[PDB]
């Protein structure tokens, strides 16, 4: 019926298997503009129409998608995909830039930016890095942008005025959250000076199935630095996840596998499914699945994820039926 | 007392915590290095990322 | 894997889809003996030797299998296939006759008796009567049996006097279970002066999935008088059953169909199932089998209800690896 | 006062109320139907199955 | 704030302490009427108003309440307080009359008969059954009764045809139920052909504070019969239940004395207490007076759980002023 | 057929399972000892409570 | 029983009902020592000797309590009263220097340092602070410590390299709590670099009770930069704190009122309590006393959270005897 | 290679990431400035407090 559970296909969403701990990354790269009076600060239409303009011309290359034109079903159907914040919705001057393809995104007139974002590939933050850069080379020598000296450039006080650099890792953590093993482990992180965040939904989800970590001070410090900062930060908890993923393999495995088991028998053939029990059901299956236990998708994990959320089912009937459809999709591509 | 281009008091950005447009900075940067300073640990010492068009010219 | 899987095939245990609510029916004839000094009361062997003799050459047609040859494991395994009744393994002197078709049995020195009970078909309990009433006629032609005029027979003073018929029926009553409708209807049987029981298992089974009804007084009366009563009072409980099923078919059908497929998507694919919730289990798909939303076999059901009891396995191994092996054989048989 | 094949006495079997043998109703039937009727409704007047030997002799 | 917290006084609520496992007693005698048809099937006011004004004339010494200048909140008051049955209150045409000293009754047209009810003291029924029939023999002095040789009286079918009586007791049994020791009890009970009853409030109290035993057959037999058939099955249970108590007493003790204060700690200081917990907690503290711990200030236990029930504050205000209050006259009169 | 002083057929009172006046005893006896033989165990042998009118005159 | 229920009074526990959402406060001072060899790294009792011997007589008008003199019973006693951490009595060449009046503390050879630690008032922390200059200038006049003119003092790597100060708070939060209103203000409050921590006792405490704020970074900053950084961020709270109870007050007042007395009520006559719900009890009269509820006593709150730790009883009668004690203890000082 | 007092490598107390005594700084002080920047922030530009006996004498 609804055409978003295969026209997102990626190498980021296949594979993940070898390094099955690790879902995707991010990059930003905030930067305000010149000859202009504060963009988002207005009364009409006016400096939304400039800025829009002067954004596409500057780019012929890219194709828009208008806050105008979209419904809101769309318009949420986007923002779960990781497109939108919601302060570009409630912004009536606000727009979108895309490149089809899909790796790459400009959030135009959304809060105090352009915020060239590109989201990608597993291997490396590197090379999604030299994409902006080849991106940014382009921006910056076809305009004026507001730069300084003594600091970088300058977008916003308490986030970005070095450089608009914020990068994130996107992470699948069960064991540490069965176990009771995330608030220590957060007062460590944050020893540093780093931060760890919610989730694709709820930020009160107990079990993990989902965790995502931040910087939080791109002020005074290079890029390559922070980069590697966060990849060297990021090897450890793969490490720590990894040593409580051996240690429940040969010690118990029957609980383990009496759970798995249970989950992936209730998912298929339940018909009633609610939002809460299709995540934590689906995090069980594919620790049993990371434990070779049983064989199921491995790479459409993060489709049905994506695909699950209310916004894509409630826009056609009531919520009673759309259970009954959440349950049906989910029985018809598990198995 | 406001700024040129934005005609905005600086206890009005101080207040809402924000930044006008450039010319706010050529007027008030004492107070937003100051700030900057305050909040963000102690690094108001800023190295940024290696420009384009500036030493494209200057170097 | 136990003997049990197949070695019983019955008519009552096969042709139970027509009027499902009804599993198997009993009936009992409790009379003592003469010359000889209450044949339980005593001192030593002898007298057990002495009634054991005579009622093995009063017929030879059946063959004994005597408490002494016999380890507890094969005792548990009659007493579970409602054979045995605990006084008589509490009884040194004790033994039982059979018949090799199994539809009939003798209790040798149980208690005051030696009880010809007959099991069998669902048809009619007068086929069952009539088989017996054939066996009785040889009984007490080849021998004098303490008979009464004023009285009756003459067995036990609160139990059977007049005569030793004591009927009863095993019936599978989930819907006014899940709707707790049992003590109100219990007062409304008991108004005559009869009773319903427990089950195969634990008397504390409160969503049903089998239940038992009895007469109370085998006194100052006829026997077919009886079997009208029992049998107009239990057609009573299966017609108010048929109706609330129907009931929740055409009213609900959702947290029905939801709970059946549920409990059948657990059953298979649980590898450590303990005894309550397969019992449980069942029950539901089987309820979900009528309600015509699955499919499956059915005489296996009474079958894995007396195979799934714990002294079947536990005799070989620790519980922790039997309750694996319960597991494996429903999952096995189920599908 | 006992029973004489038994040798027990019929407070012992009321204690325990249970039926020792023919010889003790034959020496104990006024209590045997009184406690029958106090305790099995009221209804002492027993009609039992149609026997065997005994009318095939009789009648 | 309510009159009905002192305006009833009488022996079997005052002195209850020596046995403090009985309540109360009642006896009924249910008897139809002569030259009518049927009192109770009728089409309008007049069978109703001739067979009230019949026996109105017939005793001038009592007192008449109808039902017509009774408003809901009376007639509530007064079934809440066992001395009407709904099918009164269902009926246009029905009356009550009463005794001022409040020891006996008549229920006009209620339901097929007159019915002298008299309920009272602890130390015997036979008193109580002397009041009824030095009413009875003006009763039937005044007036022929449809009276029958063959049969005895003639009331109604499954009920009363023999004679009209039918004795009960209210009893207290928190031991058994805390123990669960009632459906055991409750067939032994049934084995001779009596019943045990609900309670004040709702039938679906599993932790007793109250219960009811009753007879079931007034048919065939005398009156003294059951009289003392029914006060001898009532010592085994009395004699059943202080068992357990000295057990509990010199056993544990001390969750005993836990849960006793406990609960006393939350009856005193709630200020928002619904029906259910007040209840429970007022069996604790009385079964905690029974073992001898706490002295408090008096014992009107009985006036208690019957002053607290719904339609004596509801008609007042909404039910949530009414929990304030309710919980209100329980920290008064506790202390 | 119906009763003389009720006009109630005997079916119907049978459906509600109640009792109507005398003359639906006087005249339908036979079911009603009957049934509350079939219902109420087997004791159809009543005896009632000792009157006071008609033996204060019979005896 | 024990002497541990007022031996301690002090102005921290006495005046704190004006601001009663701040219990101590602490700072800390830790440095290392000259002319030795890494002074917890060795292998006899030498180490310790020297440097005990060198702190006692540099400083005679203090008094010592030596490890070794000491039995678990003491040791706990003193770790529950804050002067100690577990690593101290882990070392069995400890020791342990105090003032007799009880507001200052040197943990000799506890962990790479010597530690004047200071706990006092609630009105400052500078007059604290001033309290250990004045004793610093004598401890620094009589030896020369390993002070270094490029960094400051030198201690230890990742804690302490400028100065050793570390500062806290102790503050008690239910309404964030009871609300659920702790982990955004958690990181709201690391978007700065600061830290919020557990507790008395277990870290696992979900409704508050108790909490600590404390410093991260001492290092590259003067003193009264970090003194005034966290008196900021700490009155920020107590504000937030302020108006949530504010609003509960005059919005719903009798859902509180209810859970305030019935654990009042609890909590004296219960004979068994255990300590999560003493703690949880406790916590919820005092917010009652907060909102001028009940009159009592209050300073002694204090007191009772520390008395009734398991150490102070369980040392003495086994774990069961010891909730009967802790249970005297609560009934016997509340009322 | 080793500490002068403590004779312990700095591998080794990089493993246990700690502290000798000043011995070890004053041979191992580029290493231990360098990872002080590394971990905490990067505010190795330390000010300690006013000292009392250096200064008491120097100045
Ligand atoms: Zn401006
Ligand atoms: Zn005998
Ligand atoms: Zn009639
Ligand atoms: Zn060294």
């Amino acid at each position: 019926m609804t055409h978003n559970i295969h026209d997102n296909i990626s190498q980021w969403m296949k594979s993940n298997e070898e390094t099955p701990i690790v879902m995707s990354s991010r990059i930003r790269l905030a930067r305000n503009l010149e000859n202009h009076v504060h963009p988002l600060m207005y009364a009409t239409e006016n400096d939304g129409f400039r800025v829009i303009n002067e954004v596409q011309d500057a780019l012929p290359n890219f194709e828009l998608m208008r806050l105008d034109q979209m419904d809101q079903q769309s318009k949420m159907k986007m923002v779960a995909k990781h497109l939108i914040s919601p302060e570009l919705i409630k912004q009536p001057a606000a727009a979108v830039l895309v490149n089809d393809d899909e790796s790459l995104s400009v959030m135009i007139n959304e809060e105090d930016h352009i915020r060239i974002q590109a989201m990608g590939t597993d291997t490396t933050l590197q090379a999604l890095y030299n994409q902006a850069s080849s991106i940014d080379d382009e921006l910056d020598r076809s305009l004026d942008i507001s730069y300084d000296e003594q600091l970088g450039y300058l977008t916003t006080c308490p986030t970005n005025i070095g450089t608009g650099m914020r990068a994130s890792v996107m992470l699948h953590l069960p064991g540490l959250s069965i176990m009771k093993r995330m608030t220590r482990i957060a007062q460590t992180i944050n020893r540093f000076g780093y931060t760890i965040r919610g989730i694709y939904g709820e930020g009160s989800q107990v079990y993990g199935h989902t965790y995502q970590v931040s910087n939080q001070l791109t002020l005074g410090k290079s890029e390559l630095e922070i980069i590697e900062t966060l990849t060297e930060v990021v090897n450890q908890i793969i490490h720590e996840e990894k040593q409580i993923r051996q240690k429940l393999d040969t010690y118990n495995q029957l609980e383990t596998q009496d759970r798995v088991f249970r989950s992936l028998g209730i998912l298929q053939n339940c018909r009633m499914i609610t939002m809460e029990e299709a995540s934590y059901r689906l995090s069980e299956v594919k620790l049993g699945i990371d434990l070779n236990y049983i064989e199921l998708q491995n790479f459409k994990f993060n489709e049905l994820m994506v695909a699950i959320q209310s916004p894509f089912l409630l826009d056609e009937e009531d919520d009673k039926s759309v259970k009954e459809k959440r349950a049906d999709i989910l029985r018809e591509h598990i198995k | 007392k406001r700024c040129p281009s934005c005609h905005m008091t600086l206890k009005d950005i101080a207040h809402v915590g924000k930044f006008g447009c450039a010319n706010c900075y050529a007027t008030f940067k004492d107070d937003i290095i100051d700030i900057v300073r305050r909040v963000q640990g102690g690094q108001f010492e800023h190295v940024g990322k290696t420009p384009h068009s500036s030493h494209k010219k200057i170097a």
